[PDB]
Parts: C-alpha cells; structure tokens; sequence
C-alpha cells in the first residue's frame, strides 16, 4: 500500500498567487488559512460578494433600492437572515472560529484597500461569520431548492 | 454539467480519474465559480466553488476530491390555500393565520431611506405568498434545522477516508445536489444527493405543482436519511456518471431501477442526448489514460443529427425548392461534428429548433420514442418527414435572417470574447449532444453569439502518487473591474490547452507571481 507524498507544513502565513491569478493560501493553522481565503476572493471578487452578503443580511432594498427589493421580501418573508444568526450560534465552535476568520480576510482586505471596493457596497462592510452562513443558507435552500419564481409563479432565471 | 469517476480497472496505470465540469451562467454573480488552494499543517484542498462561500465544492487533493451537478431534488412543497373568512380551510374547519408585522428600508432616487410595512402570515404549511394571479400559496421548505451546510462539505473534501466521506454525507446538511466521488484509493462513489421529505402517496410531477394546503393528508413532517437515495459505488462497469440525467443510468451496467425507490425522488423523463453521450463515452472506452479521458471531455457530437438526419436528408432532396435541395446535401456532407469550420451547424440548429422546440428537448417528433432499455440510443428517427422538411424551410429563412447565409462557418457566427479578447467557438448545445457545451445566445445583429452558460470550470484528476490535474475557468479567477484575470484563460479555452493545476509546493513557488504575507489575529 504505496503511502501519498508528504503534506507540506506551513510555517508562515501568506498567498503565493500565480500568473492566472490563483491563490495558493498557506496557514499554519485553519482559521490562519480561512482568513487567508476571505482575503483572496475579496481581492478577486470583492464587490459581488458584498453586495451578495448585503442581500442575504436582508439589507437589498436599503442598500440599493427598488431592484434589490423583491429578493428582499422573498428572503424576509423566509426568515432567512435571522434563521442565519441561528445557524451561526448553532456551528459547532471550531467550525465557527474558522467562518469568523473568513470574515475577518474579507474585512481586513477592505480596510488595507478600500480603493478595491466599489462605493456602492462600502456600506455593507463589516461582514460576520453570520453573513457567510447567510449567503450559504439562501443559496442552498433559497435559490437552489426553493427560488422564488417557483413560489410566486413567474420565470426563469437570465440566459437567452 | 458532466461528472465522471471512473475506477482503477477501467485505466492503464490503475489510478481513479475524476472530471469536474459544472455549468452555470458565464454571468450572474452567485453562480461565478472561483479556483484556490488551501494548505494548512493538517489538510489540502484545491479548487473551485461559487463566489462567497468558504469552502471549496469542487475539491480535491492529494487523496481524493468530488464533483457536483444539479439534481432538482425537490426539497420544498408549494401548497394552494383555500382562504375563507380572514383564514384558511384545513381539514374541515377554517383556521387562522400567523401573522407578524415586519418592515425594511428602501432607498430612495435622493440616497434617503423611507421605512415600508411587510406582513408576514404562515400557515402550518410555512410563510404565504399571493400571486399576481391571486393564488394564495404557502411554502414548506425541508431541512431548514440543517445548520452544517458549510461544515459537511468541508469535512467531506477532508476526509481521510471514503468511510469518513460517507459519515460526513450521512449529516443530510446539503439539501441538494448529485455529488460523485473518487481517490487514491480506488473507491469511486455516485449520490443522489439532498433532504428529501418522506410522504405516503404521490410522484414527482404532483410534488413538483401546487399541493393542497386544505388536509394534513399532505402535510410532511420527515425526511430521508442517506441510505433511502439513488446510490453507486465501485460498480462492474468501472465508473459513474451523471450529466444532469435522472439517476436511472449513473453507470452501466445498471445497478438499480426506478422501482426500487419512491416515485417522488426523480423523474422518469427521456435523458438528455448529452446523457446519453455521457454513458458512451465512459462505457465504450478501456485502457483510459488521462489523456484520452481529457479528450472524451471535448466531445462535441451532433448527437441529434445522427438520429434525424438519416430520415430528414431523404425526405427534402424530394422538394422542389432548389434551396431546401441544398440545403438537404450541405447537411448530408456534414461530420457532425459541432467544430469551428462546420458550414452546416448552424442551419442544423435552426431546424432542431422547430423539431425539438426551442430548448431541443421535444420528443414529438420521433419516430422511435425514447426508453430505458434502449437509454443511449433513442429516440430515433423522424415521425413525420413531410413536416420536417416544412420545418427545414422555416429554418432556411431562419438561418439566413440570423447569420446572413445558410452556410456560415461555426465559429465565425460563435464567439468568446472577454474583454478584448475574441477566439473562435466550438461545441454547444447539450440537448443536441454536445457533452462539452456552450450555450449560444442569440446573435447580434451581425450574427456573432457568444456562451451565456456551458463549460466554466473543468478539471481532470488523475488519482496516482502524486496526483496530476489539469484545468481551466473560462471567465478567468477575478471579475473586478481592472483586473488582468478576467480573459486570460478564454484563448485557451478556445484551443483546450489546459493549466497544469499546482498542488505541490516546489511547482507553486516556481509559478509565484505575487506573494501576500498576511496574519490573523483574533
């Protein structure tokens, strides 16, 4: 039974990203690296996450007004911003700590550079680890399993 | 999306290979997949996975990984109210509402806020909504104490073991999802995927309309743990798959039927000539290497032809318009192949679009309907060939008017252009058959076309020591404005000159481009 190669231990901290603009993210411990991966999707697709994360906080329409609003009342109507700091209580306490760092690589990405991050969703920042369990949570349950349109009894979604 | 896992015996150096391929919009912002590598002192992980979420569901490493693609498993129950006097009817008598005032901000055109009302009723079934059309539908959606999510895919891609892997899955926290597995091991695994509420009658279509929201008789209450769901491990044929077909061939030969689960988990609908492709390509093939496996992946057959044109060809060089003669002998001439030079893929599409409808997944006009014990090669044939020469008439016009002739080149209508970049297509549409697919929008007014869907992130894993991986993201790793990362990868695509995906740590410091040192102080 021929044995894998050696795992690499990490002794620092840091992203080594490639030409293509993947990020290599070595942590020494998990949260280490989870803050590390927060940080790189910020740096890579920062605006859209914030304004995903705004939606998902239920904040859609405060944010941006009318076009966000019908996934407002659709994810207020479900509960699923406060089902999400249900969810976040109810991690397991490892699991949390990592989802917490997460969010921490994102805020701190933002904050050492706030040019990177479109006006419109500097409002959203700070983001938690409820936020992430949010998003997540209407992905999964709220646009995968259950949209709107087949609720509500419309269309389907942009292609064409 | 396509999923491949195929065992040992199956290849020539004896190591599992795995195709990730899922297929999303090129466009909407949480379905954009993202491509990283985790390394800590106790696990490894590489791979993609949508915008937003902390954990990698196209993963794997230097043990194993999985795949995913979209299963419909229907997870959520919408129930038709019968209001009645400030309530509803329910099991006789009227009962009332749930209600609870909310409210949210909307931002104003002057950046101000004003404060607006939202009731929020439910019955026992869940939250109400009214549709424009006054329907008063309550919506119960299965598995909403399932807090682990995030954390059961994590410690699924972590497993140090299929046995761990399985325990992981056996949490029910995904509510979705096909997911196929495979590593160094040798195990390969196939799972129909998700939370499931357990009911006594009722198949998929009824489960899937508006249910009545007057009895208890529908009301659920559980669901089905891992074991009751459509699964495949390590079967006689060598591999798994699954092309978003209903999970009746998720390798061959079978190792279940549709009997042996209830009626309200998948449907019974003919698979997608994709699906069907998909099947052929893992069954027909021995010996696989990676890079024979990496080849089949590109395969871009116009399936559809092979079943229409045998009957189609004939049927028109009978009509008396010189037009639809020839266009009857530039589709006969044709490979069939969905290929940048084709002169003919076009028209074909055009026509398919009458004959299948729009989406191409008609089966009225088959001659030879499609069925299970025949599932890779039906349906067939042309019902009515009088018609389907009529239809090849529209589609000549059709043609023309979109593309300005009947025999424009492929990839000069069908093009990917990021940014500044502008590559010539190949492949397309999976209900024709194409297995590599890019769904073509409609053209411009010059007839350029462009993939609003199909292949965004693939990759093909070799499970030896140390693992070899390949990959590409169409639409590059970032979409921040500025960023050189957004069309970097679309030429290659074009030429399916694939990455070497770097897992090991020599191979990721001699690519460095940039390094990020960081520290996280909680």
């Amino acid at each position: 039974p021929q044995a894998p190669i050696a795992a690499y231990k990490p002794r620092s901290n840091e992203i080594l990203w490639d030409g293509y603009g993947v990020p290599h993210i070595y942590g020494v411990d998990a949260p280490s690296a989870f803050y590390g991966y927060g940080w790189a999707q910020a740096r890579s697709h920062g605006d859209n996450i914030l304004r995903l994360y705004g939606e998902a906080r239920g904040k859609g329409a405060e944010y941006w007004g009318p076009d966000y609003e019908q996934t407002t009342v659709w994810l207020l109507t479900n509960g699923v911003p406060e089902r999400a700091q249900q969810w976040y209580a109810q991690q397991s306490p490892d699991f949390r700590a990592n989802l917490d760092a997460f969010a921490a690589g994102i805020n701190a990405y933002a904050q050492q550079n706030p040019d990177d991050i479109s006006p419109d969703v500097r409002q959203v920042l700070p983001v938690s680890g409820a936020d992430v369990v949010a998003h997540a949570h209407r992905l999964m349950n709220f646009l995968y399993v259950a949209s709107p349109g087949r609720t509500l009894g419309q269309g389907d979604p942009p292609d064409l | 999306s396509n999923s491949w896992a195929v065992a040992p015996g199956k290849t020539a150096n004896g190591n599992a290979l795995l195709l990730q391929n899922p297929h999303l919009s090129w466009t909407t912002d949480y379905f954009t997949y993202y491509e990283a590598h985790l390394v800590t002192p106790d696990f490894e992980i590489y791979g993609a996975t949508q915008i937003g979420l902390p954990v990698i569901r196209f993963a794997f490493n230097q043990r194993m990984g999985i795949t995913n693609t979209v299963n419909g498993m229907v997870g959520a129950t919408n129930y038709r109210l019968t209001l009645q006097d400030g309530g509803y009817l329910y099991d006789g008598q009227v009962r009332p509402f749930e209600r609870r005032q909310a409210s949210y901000r909307l931002r104003q055109a002057d950046g101000t806020t004003v404060d607006k009302p939202l009731e929020i009723r439910s019955s026992v079934h869940g939250p109400v909504f009214e549709r424009a059309d006054g329907t008063a539908v309550a919506v119960r959606v299965a598995g909403l104490d399932r807090p682990g999510m995030l954390e059961q895919y994590f410690d699924m891609i972590t497993a140090d073991s299929f046995d761990d892997y399985e325990a992981a899955l056996a949490r029910m926290q995904v509510p979705t999802f096909n997911i196929v597995y495979a590593d160094r091991e040798g195990t390969i695994n196939y799972s129909f995927n998700g939370v499931a509420p357990k009911r006594a009658e009722g198949d998929i279509a009824f489960w899937q309309g508006l249910v009545p929201g007057d009895s208890s008789r529908y009301l659920w209450t559980e669901t089905h743990p891992l074991d009751d769901l459509p699964r495949v491990t390590n079967p006689p044929g060598g591999f798994v798959q699954n092309s978003n077909d209903p999970p009746w061939t998720p390798t061959w030969p079978v190792t279940y039927t549709p009997k042996d689960f209830p009626s309200y988990l998948a449907p019974q609908t003919p698979h997608s000539l994709r699906a069907q492709q998909s099947v052929r390509l893992m069954s027909e093939n021995d010996d696989l290497t990676l890079e024979r496996f990496m080849a089949l992946q590109l395969s871009h057959r116009a399936v559809m032809a092979d079943r229409t044109l045998p009957d189609l060809i004939p049927a028109a060089l009978i009509d008396p318009d010189p037009e639809v003669q020839a266009a009857a002998r530039l589709l006969a001439a044709w490979d069939r192949e969905f290929t940048s030079d084709s002169r003919a893929a076009l028209l074909f599409e055009e026509w398919a679009r009458l004959f299948a409808g729009q989406n191409f997944a008609g089966q009225a006009g088959f001659a030879t309907p499609w069925s299970l014990d025949k599932p890779v090669s039906t349906p067939y044939g042309v019902r009515d060939p009088k018609a389907a020469v009529d239809q090849l008439r529209t589609a000549i016009a059709n043609t023309k008017r979109k593309y300005g002739a009947i025999d424009r080149p492929f990839g000069d209508a069908s093009r990917m252009i990021l940014n500044d970049v502008n590559v010539p297509g190949a492949a397309g549409y999976g209900n024709l058959g194409s297995f590599r697919v890019f769904t073509w929008s409609d053209p411009d007014e010059n007839g350029v076309r462009t993939p609003v869907h199909g292949e965004t992130w693939v990759a093909m894993i070799e499970f030896s020591t140390p693992v070899r991986a390949y990959g590409l993201m169409s639409y590059g790793n970032s979409r921040q404005p500025g960023t050189t990362h957004y069309s970097d990868q679309i030429e290659r695509v074009s030429r399916a000159d694939f990455r070497e995906l770097l897992l090991r740590r020599e191979q990721v410091e001699a690519a460095v481009q940039e390094r990020t040192p960081f520290n996280f102080k909680p």
